[PDB]
């Protein structure tokens, strides 16, 4: 035979794959840059329009698959990954490439959550999923998503460098190259993201009760972690901000807004027949939340909002457990379907095949069939 | 030698002569999960059906493949069937005779259908169907006696003098605890408690099992609840939610005495049984008071027995000996009668064999079944 | 007193109060919870932001409006207490709790609990003299004048079928269901989610709301209607947001009649409808067919009631022909019954003395409940 194609949908990285590739291939930001740009052109684009779009997916494939392996795509399928929310149109559209354009033998869409439990493959599992932009906790009982349980955040990594950029933009407590505070507009995206990425690990939770403190009428905020600049402007401020930011991706604030609330409200749909099975399945898993001691805040937060008054009679005393990855940084989903794919040859009669889209042209999603 | 099968809507069990304990024992319920429209991988079965299902019963649906005897559909029960033979024993149909039970007031016609198909899919040697009530009296020990049927959808007075009856005496109403079980499902649920799907079924019927027992008076244990709330007692479920419940406990049984809680426009369990006694001959209802023989499996509750015999002896004069027969077993007590019935060789010379449904056709179900 | 009694009526999305002798309830007032979005950084501002109407339309900035009775499951009190308390306030009808006595119904299915806290609340809090709980369906039955007939009819959250003639009404008939618009409007930014668009908050929810009732419809044929095309017309908001909607725009059925294909388990308004039909007297069922109430506050769209036929056709027994009725606008109907109650002589026989209250209270509550 041969391999496949594992591509997922990833506002900040769409990588590839081949069948039953063990270890990563080859990871790219999903904008796409091109000669003359002055700024690139992301994935998230609705509302816009579907030529010039089609063409720099159509280029962009092109060169992709060529700078990763140079290979003929016209010979092998294609594993699609999904991420719910999409307009169909536009992953539809993304099929108009694929086989009205590139025409190769077969696509299968498929999900990000299912190659997360392929990394464990058991039945029932939680979805600790925490992409890019948003969340979702949608859990997988008996190998089967579970439906109204969602919910999403729009607070993912996008919006963390829009808070870094907010903070940074008040104070430039850096130098010139004498301290030049918030003497220009524009900022390199990739220098903030550089030392947002390069220190990103979670602080203790009394720490945040000490920011929360410093919200109205600060114990120590130095030993501050916080990676080296340029432009001729480095500096050593806090880097308490970002626990800042930790603090503010939990907010209860009249908000009751975090990533346990959407456990409380998936337990608020759950049956009897799935809380003690969620509560073993503590599924330890999310794409951008690379979030270095996070269990720590995380944990703490969990297990102190199960003290909630309103909660305990939906919770009662639940314990939970740590379902360690056996994969890596956000190669769970991507490694996920690349094994998934491996000896999918059975399920090859399930990848929609051009042929059938010549006289069809159409995937149906939940519509009249 | 046999293929001893006993059956039920619930409670479906399966062995040979000479066997005590059914190898088969499970709900034969079916499960049907929420198959819905996105994509999923790996797949499961199409229907899991009772420990099938109640492994996975957080989407599988046990919903009722017969009702009070009106099996829903035959296919199903046909996998019920394949799969428990194929589950338990792994068998083949053709080794020996089968062995099932029914119950009365069934159209013929279903009956028919079932032997039919008992010969079409499975090709057995001979087979044969029997009444619960006589494997019931049959291990008992007796050849006249009255006993009634509770099970999870069924009820009927059977009266047997030296094995000779009579079907007018026989008398049916094929209620029991399933309604019971929707009864206090929807009195908790006004309680204050959801219940939707099946599993929510399956708790409350086990927690009635679990607390119906049989006090006397509810006008003086209503008074003594409200007055002390001890009997109100706890219970938390698989859940962290704890219900307490003290009057719910025993009086859900009470409707089996009064259908007044459910407005039925019948009669007691005791009158009814009353007037199958009544249908009869002054000295063998003597024989009835004397043979008070007791069954079904909903009838695992305790103190009804001396609830019963009180109702019959304020109806009955005090010359009429009350000896309630009540053997707490009575559940599995049919299947073993069906094997021990599968012990007398000339039972098991009379046979339902090929040729007479090939030839005769389903006139001989008629008049050879019993 | 002998002054007019004012008439509380209810609602989980719209609630409604008004007096014995009003033709208008002078406030079409929502069922909803005014809230701060976040902490409020000074202290000494709107507490809670306890809006209503204008006072609503006021701001929106800390500002989070929930539901205080979810599908008329109410849980907490507090939010019900500011409703009250400023319905009480001089600036709905400037009338004290003592002045006038009170008149109020209970949706069916619910905890006695409910009830006493409620009556706590009248009656220690605020002083009603002569209060009274009752139905809502009844009351839309004397607006309509009819006293038989199947009454249907679905709330904001509450959907329910009461088969009656003259009145009567058997509990075990009575069939309820509460589901309806808050999920539908869940629903439509579900739709608009697999579109991509704002989800962050109420707002959101608030502006679907007007959709769903605004710039949404109901068509006949979802199979065809899914299969055509059409260019999706749009709407403006105070942003502008030119948005298309679709199949969306009228995929409410697939939650009504077919919710169980959104991997749900229900029946749908027909069946369990049809069921508690069939639960009376066949022959004054199909007497009742000919005049069944059909009402609804959600439902108020156009060809459902033809889809609900098409249920009606393949369910009815063929050839006995049951047409559309079509009500349009489902509201008042019960608060107009209301105040023709407590018009009449019922209220008098029908009051729940403060006196009597204080004597027993939940005791008294639940002896003249009926
Ligand atoms: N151990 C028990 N204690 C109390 N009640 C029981 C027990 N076992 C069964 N029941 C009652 O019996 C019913 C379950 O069905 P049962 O055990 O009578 O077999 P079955 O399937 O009814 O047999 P059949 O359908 O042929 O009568 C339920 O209504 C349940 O309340
Ligand atoms: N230690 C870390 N802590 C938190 N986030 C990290 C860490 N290391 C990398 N990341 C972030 O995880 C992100 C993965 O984003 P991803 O979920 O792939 O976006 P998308 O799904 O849109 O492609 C990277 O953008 C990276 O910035
Ligand atoms: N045009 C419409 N389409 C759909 N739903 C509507 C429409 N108009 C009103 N509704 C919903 O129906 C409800 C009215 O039903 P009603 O019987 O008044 O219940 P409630 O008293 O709980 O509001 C309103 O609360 C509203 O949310």
């Amino acid at each position: 035979e041969k391999t496949a194609v594992v591509i997922d949908l990833g506002e900040a990285f769409t990588k590839c794959g081949f069948a039953g590739e063990t270890g990563p291939r080859c990871i790219i930001p999903s904008v796409i840059k091109k000669a003359g740009m002055p700024k690139p052109i992301k994935v998230v684009q609705y509302n816009i329009n579907t030529e010039e779009l089609y063409s720099y997916l159509k280029e962009f494939i092109h060169i992709l698959y060529f700078r990763h392996l140079l290979v003929n795509p016209r010979d092998r399928r294609v594993v699609v990954i999904e991420s719910v929310l999409c307009p169909s149109h536009f992953r539809e559209t993304l099929t108009r490439v694929l086989f009205k354009y590139f025409e190769v033998p077969s696509v299968l869409l498929a999900p990000s959550h299912l190659m997360a439990l392929l990394t464990l493959g058991i039945n029932s599992a939680m979805v600790l999923d925490c992409g890019y932009r948003e969340s979702l906790v949608l859990p997988i009982y008996e190998g089967i998503p579970v439906l109204n349980c969602w919910g999403a955040l729009p607070l993912g990594g996008k919006a963390l460098h829009k808070e870094l950029e907010t903070q940074l933009l008040e104070q430039c407590t850096v130098d010139t190259g004498q301290s030049l505070p918030s003497v220009m507009g524009s900022i390199p995206e990739g220098v903030l993201e550089d030392i947002k990425v390069r220190t990103c690990f979670v602080s203790d939770l009394t720490r945040g009760l000490k920011i929360q403190a410093a919200k109205f009428n600060r114990p120590s905020p130095p030993p501050n972690v916080d990676y080296p600049l340029d432009g001729e402007k480095i500096l050593h401020v806090l880097g308490s901000i970002r626990d800042s930011v930790v603090e503010i991706l939990f907010e209860q604030d009249n908000e009751e807004k975090s990533v346990a609330t959407l456990i409380l409200d998936s337990l608020m749909q759950c049956p009897i027949d799935t809380r003690k099975q969620l509560a073993e399945n503590l599924v330890i898993i999310g794409g951008t939340s690379m979030l270095p001691g996070f269990l720590h805040r995380l944990l703490a937060e969990i297990r102190y909002l199960v003290e909630k008054p309103k909660y305990k009679k939906t919770l009662g005393t639940k314990t939970f457990r740590i379902h360690t990855p056996p994969a890596k940084a956000n190669c769970v989903a991507w490694l996920g379907g690349a094994i998934f794919g491996a000896l999918q040859d059975i399920l090859g009669s399930r990848s929609v095949s051009k042929e059938y889209y010549n006289q069809t042209g159409r995937i149906p999603d939940w519509c009249s069939l | 030698a046999a293929l001893v099968v006993d059956n039920g809507s619930g409670m479906c069990k399966a062995g040979f002569a000479g066997d005590d304990a059914p190898r088969a024992v499970f709900p034969s319920i079916v499960g049907r999960p929420r198959h819905q429209g996105v994509m999923v991988g790996m797949g499961q079965k199409d229907s899991y059906v009772g420990d099938e299902a109640q492994s996975k019963r957080g989407i599988l649906t046990l919903k009722y493949p017969i009702e009070h005897g009106i099996v829903t559909n035959w296919d199903d029960m046909e996998k019920i069937w394949h799969h428990t033979f194929y589950n338990e024993l792994r068998v083949a149909p053709e080794e020996h005779p089968v062995l099932l039970t029914e119950a009365p007031l069934n159209p013929k016609a279903n009956r028919e259908k079932m032997t039919q198909i008992m010969f079409e899919t499975f090709n057995t040697p001979a087979m044969y169907v029997a009444i619960q009530a006589v494997l019931s009296l049959y291990a008992s020990g007796r050849t006249t006696g009255i006993v009634m049927d509770s099970g999870d959808g069924v009820t009927h007075t059977v009266p047997i003098y030296e094995g000779y009856a009579l079907p007018h005496a026989i008398l049916r109403l094929d209620l029991a605890g399933r309604d019971l079980t929707d009864y206090l499902m929807k009195i908790l649920t006004e309680r204050g408690y959801s219940f939707t799907t099946t599993a929510e079924r399956e708790i409350v019927r086990d927690i009635k099992e679990k607390l119906c027992y049989v006090a006397l008076d509810f006008e003086q244990e209503m008074a003594t609840a409200a007055s002390s709330s001890s009997l109100e007692k706890s219970y938390e479920l698989p859940d962290g939610q704890v219900i307490t419940i003290g009057n719910e406990r025993f009086r859900c049984p009470e409707a089996l005495f009064q259908p007044s809680f459910l407005g039925m426009e019948s009669c007691g369990i005791h009158e009814t049984t009353f007037n199958s006694i009544m249908k009869c001959d002054v000295d063998i209802r003597k024989d009835l008071y004397a043979n008070t023989v007791l069954s079904g499996g909903t009838t695992m509750y305790p103190g009804i027995a001396d609830r019963m015999q009180k109702e019959i002896t304020a109806l009955a004069p005090s010359t009429m000996k009350i000896k309630i027969i009540a053997p707490p077993e009575r559940k599995y007590s049919v299947w073993i009668g069906g094997s021990i019935l599968a012990s007398l060789s000339t039972f098991q010379q009379m046979w339902i064999s090929k040729q007479e449904y090939d030839e005769s056709g389903p006139s001989i179900v008629h008049r050879k079944c019993f | 007193i002998a002054n007019q009694p004012v008439v509380i009526d209810n609602g989980s999305g719209v609630i409604k109060a008004g007096f014995a002798g009003d033709q208008i309830p002078k406030y079409c007032f929502p069922n909803y919870v005014g809230r701060p979005k976040h902490v409020r950084v000074m202290a000494g501002a709107l507490e809670g932001d306890i809006f209503i109407g204008p006072k609503a339309e006021e701001h929106r900035g800390l500002l989070s409006i929930r539901y205080p009775m979810e599908h008329g499951i109410v849980k907490d009190w507090n939010d019900m207490e500011r409703i009250w308390q400023y319905v009480y306030s001089k600036d709905q009808l400037q009338t004290f709790s003592e002045e006038h006595p009170v008149l109020l119904t209970e949706a069916p299915l619910n905890p006695r609990k409910n009830r006493e806290r409620a009556a706590e609340v009248f009656f220690e809090t605020f002083n009603v003299p002569a209060l009274f709980i009752s139905m809502q369906a009844v009351l839309s039955l004397y607006a309509t004048g009819r006293t038989t007939g199947v009454v249907l009819d679905s709330g904001d959250g509450v959907t329910h079928a009461v088969p009656i003639y003259e009145g009567f009404a058997m509990p075990h008939s009575i069939m309820r269901i509460d589901i309806a618009g808050r999920d539908v409007s869940r629903f439509l930014r579900l739709y608009l989610r697999k579109e991509g668009y704002d989800f962050h908050s109420s707002s959101e929810f608030e502006i679907v709301k007007a959709i769903k009732e605004r710039a949404c419809y109901l068509s006949i044929n979802p199979q065809k209607d899914e299969t055509l095309e059409t260019e999706k017309a749009q709407y403006y908001l105070p942003d502008g947001s030119t948005i298309e909607i679709g199949p969306s725009r009228f995929r409410a059925p697939e939650l009504l009649f077919r919710p169980d294909l959104i991997g749900e388990e229900s029946e749908g308004i027909h069946e369990v409808l049809v069921f508690a039909i069939q639960k009376s007297d066949m022959d004054l069922r199909r007497t009742l067919f000919s005049n069944i109430v059909l009402s609804g506050g959600s439902t108020l769209f156009k060809g459902f009631g033809d889809r609900l036929l098409s249920e009606v056709k393949k369910l009815a027994p063929k050839d006995v022909k049951i047409r559309i009725s079509a009500p349009q606008e489902r509201l008042y109907s019960t608060w107009i019954g209301g105040s023709i109650l407590a018009s009449l002589d019922t209220f008098k026989k029908m009051w729940v003395s403060k006196k009597e209250y204080e004597e027993d209270g939940a005791r008294s509550i639940h002896r003249k409940t009926f």
